[PDB]
RNA sequence: GUACGGCCGCAAGGUUAAAACUCAAAUGAAUUGACGGGGGCCCGCACAAGCGGUGGAGCAUGUGGUUUAAUUCGAUGCAACGCGAAGAACCUUACCUGGUCUUGACAUCCACGGAAGUUUUCAGAGAUGAGAAUGUGCCUUCGGGAACCGUGAGACAGGUGCUGCAUGGCUGUCGUCAGCUCGUGUUGUGAAAUGUUGGGUUAAGUCCCGCAACGAGCGCAACCCUUAUCCUUUGUUGCCAGCGGUCCGGCCGGGAACUCAAAGGAGACUGCCAGUGAUAAACUGGAGGAAGGUGGGGAUGACGUCAAGUCAUCAUGGCCCUUACGACCAGGGCUACACACGUGCUACAAUGGCGCAUACAAAGAGAAGCGACCUCGCGAGAGCAAGCGGACCUCAUAAAGUGCGUCGUAGUCCGGAUUGGAGUCUGCAACUCGACUCCAUGAAGUCGGAAUCGCUAGUAAUCGUGGAUCAGAAUGCCACGGUG
RNA sequence: GGGUGAUUAGCUCAGCUGGGAGAGCACCUCCCUACAAGGAGGGGGUCGGCGGUUCGAUCCCGUCAUCACCCACCA
RNA sequence: ACUAUGGUUUUUAUU
């Protein structure tokens, strides 16, 4: 389990979406001048790119019900095992396993 | 154990209903393309026109007559080590043979146009020499001591 | 081999699903989750209850959930009020109203999902395993299945060795595309190993 | 059957024939396995005949072992090594180091101070540790609380740590192989046999015949799904033969003929006939038709499986740690090679390549998304913005192929890796170890060596299209189509 | 009476830079398997002793002990 | 053509 990875998806995934899912524009500013050759910015790059908590990446989704990493499908919410185990049960709507 | 299966008849030409054509076409097939066989089909009939070609009743069905294999085996075993035997081959065998022993002999060395490579091949296809008939004669020297023993 | 239930992998052959509905594109597995919620809640309160299945149909822009009880007195309560109580929470972790339908069922020693509490049941006394599927396979007999397959593995003695034992009676046919069998596995928590119990169940052709 | 003494022999020896010491089984008889360098006999892309490959070169890429501060943990008889654990800067991480806190990131009951929160400065790699402002909400048997943020107790919490020699479950596979159970009878001293053995014949205990073996189950076979041709029912955002009008566009009326999308009937049963052969059953051949001979094909998995895997999908007995085999951060290791083995993909060409035009889709995916049109520029990119909830727009001029110029055996001015220059972007940030673009750069390489693969048909061979995973980037993993 | 080699690990023995304790079989133990083979890391020394030289002596000189080996030892 | 040899130990079985 290590619970510890689901207190990063607290933060990441589910604390992202009003404030990193669109963010590019706060930087753009600083490219934002009147003439080449010539500078207005400086140094302020380096506080409008200060976040380090929260990010664009470092974004795992997981699975919802097993945590885990890899084999997850986002369409049903479930992981390739269970997909298996909801649809054998018949729990699982439109889904079927054979016979064409 | 017994193979023996199906009946594959194939389909002939669409332009003269030839059934030797259609299936010469299936040896100069290269990645599944028939076009480059194509290139080098009646091509090689009308470049022999330029050197040697007289009648063409047949096309080239009579130089692979003039080609003509006789030196397949088989390997005959009670067990472990082995014993050569030689096959009397069926007119349909000595035909998809003598296809392949004719375009590899005129693959034999690197040049430009493979349907004059051919018809350089069937200028030779009415006295056979090198190409096509002296290894044939160098393994004929076993032909009936392989028959010894049965 | 690999086992599964022969509910599922025989789905394409006029057999209804578990849970029959349709959801829109962008919430569908979260209609899933509720799905599974639901059963994870009603599982945990009606513990006591004998209930061999939980069914979800969606109609009316409602969840309607079909609960399978051989103790529907005590999911009522007396009369239709402790329901009103109980259906307030399905609502609130499903987010929409809720009706829930009770279904009584005649014969619980004929399901495999109670059969297998019944045999649970004398694994606490320890009665002699043998003789503890032979009883679960007459009771289902005489309850008009037309065959039963039973299994039990681990710690069912007598010494400190873990064994398996089975019996199986009439038909079954496990290949028979219609058979539309009834299956379970579970585990009777015993004080020393914790006995794993399997049982199949045949009926007739749909 | 060795010793000592006797007896017989010329003699090797023959004959009489011990004891001490020593172990838990030797042996006769019939029976079931299993193997043979025994016998008969079934069948297999094991052999047979054909072709395309692998074993060189350059890159990508999988594994073991030693090593190391990590080089995570597993899978080695034939059932391990593009694999479980899908896109390694930081991440994700098990592994490893230096920090920090130990009722702890995660869960609850009680006490104590605070609303939850919102803003801003300093110390520090950060975790966090110190300040300076702001807000004081909910319930008010009117008691003082609840709830929520933390902190200090008492019980506790943590563990993808180690064990399938502790297991419930999960699972490899003989094998689509035709075989296996439950009972009753009989024979045999009994284990054991029978039947399940035999004679034809099948993919098959098949379909019949037959013996002291005969029923009921699980397999085989069937169920359900899909298709060649005719007939019918029905038609938009699909179709377009006839007919009116025409952004001349199946575009709009309109038709229902024709693709197609689709429910329903007909058709195929070894049924007919010959040949073999128990005037048997069953095959081989012929006939019909669009076409048979499990129709061609799917889902297919009877028992029992190796002194076999998996506690990292989930539980769980035991061992052990918690001044940590935690967790919150900054960096590492997973891209050490001292040596041991493979799988791809591209060029090795000419029957070909290169450049520049041109024909055809099939199937998915697409409202903070697919992104047209037109551009700014050498171009990646950047700029503006329509249609579209997808039979009504977009991803998207499919590539092989068809063609015209051009290059040529020089071991390739081919193959363009590789080293530079100029860049464009993504992110806190591109040293190693990130994509994509323009202008330079210049290399190995004639299908191979012992040896060895896969398929009998839309198969082998060969070239394109799409999707999921998604900061930026797959040679990773699965469908779709042309040629055949 | 004179020369020459030895005395180092339980057993057999090597001896290159003089700052040196070691190889295999035995003893202990981990890995692979429970062992063994095979891998790897350890335990245990009178380097015969004493004196001298030396920054330090198993390691070079000298000399005492015991063992081997060629010579001399009545004529 | 013909085709050497295989170190130590190895089920509970109840009523």
């Amino acid at each position: 389990a290590k619970q510890s990875m689901k207190a990063r998806e607290v933060k990441r995934v589910a604390l992202a979406d009003k404030y990193f899912a669109k963010r590019a524009e706060l930087k753009a500013i600083i490219s934002d001048v009147n003439a080449s050759d010539e500078d207005r910015w400086n140094a302020v790059l380096k506080l409008q790119t200060l976040p380090r908590d929260s990010s664009p990446s470092r974004q795992r989704n997981r699975c919802r019900q097993t945590g885990r990493p890899h084999g997850f499908l986002r369409k049903f919410g479930l992981s390739r095992i269970k997909v298996r185990e909801a649809a054998m049960r018949g729990e699982i709507p439109g889904l079927k396993k054979a016979s064409w | 154990r017994r193979r023996v299966i199906g009946q594959r008849k194939i389909l002939p030409d669409p332009k003269f209903g030839s059934e030797l054509l259609a299936k010469f076409v299936n040896i100069l097939m290269v990645d599944g393309k028939k076009s480059t066989a194509e290139s080098i089909v009646y091509s090689a009939l009308e470049t022999l026109a330029q050197r040697s070609g007289k009648s063409e009743l047949e096309a080239f069905e009579v130089a692979l007559e003039n080609v003509r294999p006789t030196v397949e085996v088989k390997s005959r075993r009670v067990g472990g080590s082995t014993y050569q035997v030689p096959v009397e081959v069926r007119p349909v065998r000595r035909n998809a043979l003598a296809m392949r022993w004719i375009v590899e002999a005129a693959r034999k060395r690197g040049d430009k146009s493979m349907a004059l490579r051919l018809a350089n091949e069937l200028s030779d296809a009415a006295e056979n020499k090198g190409t096509a008939v002296k290894k044939r004669e160098d393994v004929h020297r076993m032909a009936e001591a392989n028959k010894a023993f049965a | 081999g690999q086992k599964v239930h022969p509910n599922g992998i025989r789905l394409g052959i006029v057999k209804p699903w578990n849970s029959t509905w349709f959801a829109n594109t962008k919430e569908f597995a979260d209609n899933l989750d509720s799905d599974f919620k639901v059963r994870q809640y009603l599982t945990k309160e009606l513990a006591k209850a004998s209930v061999s299945r939980i069914v979800i149909e969606r109609p009316a822009k409602s969840i309607r959930v079909t609960i399978h009880t051989a103790r529907p007195g005590i999911v009522i309560g007396k009369k239709g009020e402790d329901v009103e109580k109980l259906r307030k929470v399905v609502a609130d972790i499903a987010g929409v109203p809720a009706q829930i339908n009770i279904a009584e069922v005649r014969k619980p020693e004929l399901d495999a999902k109670l059969v297998a509490d019944s045999i649970t049941s004398q694994l606490e006394r320890r009665v002699m395993f043998r003789r503890a599927m032979k009883r679960a396979v007459q009771n289902a007999m005489r309850l008009g299945a037309k065959g039963i397959k039973v299994e039990v593995s681990g710690r069912l003695g007598g010494a400190e060795i873990a064994r398996t034992e089975w019996y199986r009676e009439g038909r079954v046919p496990l290949h028979t595309l219609r058979a539309d069998i009834d299956y379970n596995t579970s585990e009777a928590h015993t004080t020393y190993g914790v006995i794993g119990v399997k049982v199949w169940i045949f009926k007739g052709e749909i």
